[PDB]
């Protein structure tokens, strides 16, 4: 139909995050059979192949930002590919990798629909700046490049010339924040970004939280929704095989729930599954739980609802 | 378990020119590894931090390169304080393996070993043991095999070889052929032999003694 | 500020509970760095040292109550020390140990503020009497000494001469009860104590539960709140290294949440972290999860909120 | 010199199920290698030609896969004629290295060695030699170390251990502790000892004899 | 300028040729500094990165043709990339690898300029068919897919569905042939292809040969020229580190000369450097001569002329 029409983009890129090993992100999610587990319900699945990530050998660092140009080239390439698959009328399933790719994943999505919304389900806001981080790791600076209210204040870090900030600060909702460094929360409070952290998640209940999140984004006007989803935003009892595990995340139930509310609007238009890392599970059973979690999250995004999915013929026959 | 292979196993270069070393990966570590300075019995201090860029208390001459499979450690201004077992070490894959060993010796003119062979004492024979050890001394390079014989018929399971580092001043090497027997096995035989073999030794250096000769 | 001004009282005492090993309670919580993990946000931390627990050699038993006089002397000593640190204007962080200490921990807190409230987050009510228990273990009889509605009915068990019952039955809320012996629930129903067990926790949602708990205690009048918190009240998937593990406890998310609601009233005035036992984890990883849990619980009590904590200067500078 | 590493060094599986074997490359050989069937003292015949596809006289059960670093050799229908040292071998890089060895044994119930120790003959003593050999027999699996002693004090440089293949019928193993001495060393001592050690042997099996006892 | 405006495409692909090791083709040519040795004269150098070559695991053979689908996918990918860099207005420097890639290298070049010419400098014609070879190795069948006069006669070998034959038999000149299997020379004589082998090279002289070659291609009309250049077409005294060395090749002087005549037309529009293999030199000195040869060949293609190259300012100043 309109929804569950999928363009898969595997993006094995790592150089935004330091723990090398997330480049077996799309490989493990595909060998866990995400394609065929879509194909039971009416999923128009078209794999577009993995993106080539060239290696700039002299990707010389910035002041704090390190590996900048590889990240910027990867996200520009992904912005072109996301714009391609959104001109294909599909829902962009862009899975990596790391949050560095979400720059172009939101950018190329805005190249077709400039008035979308971002549900950034993550343990962290990932809105550090190149100037006021202390890491310089670009797996936590995608959102700072994308907000128009931050323009004139973001440095011209190389690789990011193509970057146009494309989303508004009132057009993004964080859900499941649980570890924020101080620069990101000043940005969070000064821009007036609406957010439901694990405080507000527990306060309203996850259902009233998704109710008010859809009342904030879609309560004004129907518009495309871009669920960009980290897998450390869930609790590390379910996904310990991630890059930055922080205890106290969402239960696996509620992660599936957030995806199902985004489905039952019928307005899912872009999906990111980042920070999957099979190299950091202490046992392969940890990796198995993590990858089965992220697969079933992606299933419940496109309408593998826990209520049921059907084909409209009589089955008493 | 990516195996990191150091292509120069040993190294012996004079105080002088470049001492470019090699370390290879079984995968793409991709500019994510380091270089170390393990002096004997010391702290294996960092030389080069991320395949380049020379960390924080490094003197002048420790450039290196890589990115991303077979890396380089250049010691351009050799500086003879730097004679240490060097290690590359990959980092960005678990588990985090190491190189093999890059013993940077001193290059000098090949020294010949001074070799002779030594009995058990009567003070030992009152204790009841036999320890016939040959003593090898002031040679270069390291490699000597020493054979023993029971009056002409070879020996093991007592025989132990143990080497020091290279000397500070004359820059030479070391071995005892540490062999232990029993007092009974001592008294049954006389002509105890030590057969050295060094590169400087064109003939294998045999030094011997009879029991009750010395 | 007013809140996050901390007086730490370590109390390594065991003789209320039978499983010896909880006297490495404050030692493990301090070596997990509870002090320094407070000191990032504006925590006026003043360690007052551990309390000496003398050993009465002939602590002869009662009919059922065993080791009574050591418990009573320890709680009287702690009542003096809690009254001392509440005259210091700080928030009493009293961590042991076992619930036997909570007698003096609520008593000395009432010596300054006689009209407080008790949020007894525990798997059990711990309101057995000396007469109608079947254990006689004083890690489950602190609340029966403290309610004025139980006066004239509590025996004069030795060591408890100083004990004045100081709190009202309508001034205490149990949250997270899941295993109650029959005497305690008759007391619970006859006194008309308000309580939200795991039934009512799941019924309202943990947020509506904390909403009605603050509506019950603080909805009448602003008054000091004494969160006395067991670590077996959480589920043993998170804290198996406790004295009496009962399955079905609160999720670690919700435990942190209950502490954060007590913080965002701005009325936190007394804190207990009891029943931490590093000796009962089957692996040290179990102990590590348990102690990191209890540490982050204590952090989210004093305003290490999951939303964020800051110092009021500009950080874009 | 790409090193080809075979992850199953030894193998002992009964006539039966799959016997999937592993061979890894240090680079990307990329579907350019083969599989062999070296029976002892025979022609190491081809099993699988280019990481797949089963060449020209192959029976039924010798599928395999790869492409392109760590490859598989599946023996699905095991067929007990196939008990041979197997080799992967990379091809499309020079020089063309090999694997290590994939000795496919027979899996059976662990047999205990029958162990005893044997002197030199008078026919040997008229020739002037000493050859005291212990003889180990009908065990499973292969691994036994045998120690010797000069009436209680250990022996080497004569001691040789040599093993056959696994037997056809009872499917067992082999060792002599082939030791050679001199007639003079023979006559000076009596209590000659052979200390076996097998997995089935909970205690190390000692069998001894005095000289002039037998 | 118009010429010496370079798009580099590295293509480390091997499966057309059997001797694995040519996939260190672009790596060794780049580490020999082909980029920086262009940059002295006015070379607009833009590296487009290496192409990803995916591994079809079940690339099942044809009757004789083996590894077909990997070759066809690689050449289709390269045809897209060559069409991309020719829409960039540059001269396609496509270096591998092996002659299997020259299918898409001539195809994407014809997608922009359909009336080009091919100077196939090689020891061999490489015009075997899938039916009448005896190897089945696709490092010697690129030209048979590309001639329109061979249509209806080439099998539908898988991976080659996209292949449109795009060049005419009268629009290709072989220079330096020295070992031809019989099928290729029947094709060579029946199509009336103009060719100057080492017979005709020595007959006219290499200069009269390049004179008549440019009189054959450009004597009718000015049109783009696609020098596809093997490095075994030179004598193995200069390039022994190739896949198929045949003695009797062109001298290194004359190879540089053929490239310089293609430059001094000003009509160089596509360049291939294939069959470089550092793994087959018996000494690294052989590899060093081979790679320095191929580098300086590529230099004298884009106008590192042996006469001199300049920038138009006065140098007596
Ligand atoms: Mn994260
Ligand atoms: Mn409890
Ligand atoms: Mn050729």
């Amino acid at each position: 139909a309109k929804s569950r029409t999928i363009g898969i983009i595997g993006a094995p890129f790592s150089k935004g995050q330091p723990r090398g090993g997330v480049e077996e992100g799309p490989t493990v999610l595909r060998k866990a059979g995400l394609l065929e587990k879509l194909k039971e319900q009416e999923c128009d699945v078209k794999d577009y192949g993995d993106l080539p990530f060239a290696d700039i050998p002299n990707d010389s660092p910035f002041q704090i930002v390190k590996n900048p140009r590889s990240v910027g080239k990867a996200s520009e390439q992904l912005a072109g590919k996301v714009a391609e698959v959104k001109k294909n009328g599909r829902i962009s399933l862009v899975l990596g990798g790391d949050h560095s790719l979400a720059i172009g994943s939101i950018s190329g999505h805005a190249r077709v629909h400039p008035d979308l919304g971002v549900i950034w389900v993550d343990a962290h806001t990932d809105i550090n700046t190149p100037l006021t981080t202390t890491s310089g790791n670009l797996h936590g600076q995608p959102v700072s490049f994308l907000l128009k209210e931050l323009k004139g204040k973001i440095p011209d870090v190389p690789g990011f010339s193509w970057v146009t900030p494309c989303i508004s600060a009132k057009d993004i909702v964080y859900i499941g924040l649980r570890d924020v460094d101080p620069g990101e929360h000043y940005i969070l409070k000064t821009l007036g970004i609406k957010y439901f952290s694990m405080t507000e998640v527990d306060r309203l209940g996850i259902g009233k939280v998704m109710e008010e999140t859809l009342s904030y984004l879609l309560g004004r006007k129907k518009r495309p929704i871009h669920l960009s989803f980290d897998v450390d935003g869930l609790d590390p009892s379910f996904t310990p095989a991630t890059g930055t595990p922080v205890v106290g995340g969402l239960t696996y139930r509620e992660g599936l729930y957030i995806t199902e509310e985004i489905y039952k609007t019928g307005l899912l238009s872009g999906l990111d599954i980042m920070e999957v890392n099979p190299s950091l599970g202490k046992t392969p059973e940890e990796v198995t739980r993590t990858v089965n979690t992220a697969v079933a999250i992606t299933l419940a995004c496109f309408g593998l609802a826990r209520e049921g999915n059907h084909k409209p013929i009589d089955y008493l026959n | 378990e990516i195996v990191m292979t150091q292509s120069p196993a040993t190294l012996s270069l004079s105080p002088g020119e470049r001492a470019t070393l090699s370390c290879r990966a079984s995968q793409s570590v991709s500019s994510y590894l380091a270089w170390y300075q393990q002096k004997p019995g010391q702290a294996p201090r960092l030389l080069i931090y991320d395949a380049s860029n020379r960390a924080t208390g490094i003197p002048a001459r420790f450039s290196g390169s890589g990115s991303g499979t077979d890396f380089t450690l250049t010691i351009s201004s050799l500086e003879p304080e730097d004679f240490a077992v060097y290690y590359c070490q990959q980092h960005s894959l678990l588990p985090r393996t190491f190189g093999g060993g890059t013993k940077v010796e001193i290059k000098r003119a090949d020294a010949a070993p001074t070799v002779s062979i030594f009995p058990p004492s009567s003070e030992q024979l009152t204790s009841g043991g036999a320890s016939v050890v040959c003593f090898l001394n002031n040679f270069y390079p390291k490699d000597i095999n020493v054979k023993w014989k029971i009056d002409g018929s070879e020996r093991q399971n007592g025989v132990l070889n143990s080497w020091t580092d290279q000397d500070s001043k004359d820059s030479t090497y070391s071995m005892s052929s540490t062999l232990t027997l029993t007092k009974d096995e001592y008294e049954r035989h006389n002509s105890y032999t030590c057969e050295a073999t060094h590169k400087t030794s064109t003939s294998p250096i045999v030094k011997s003694f009879n029991r009750n000769e010395c």
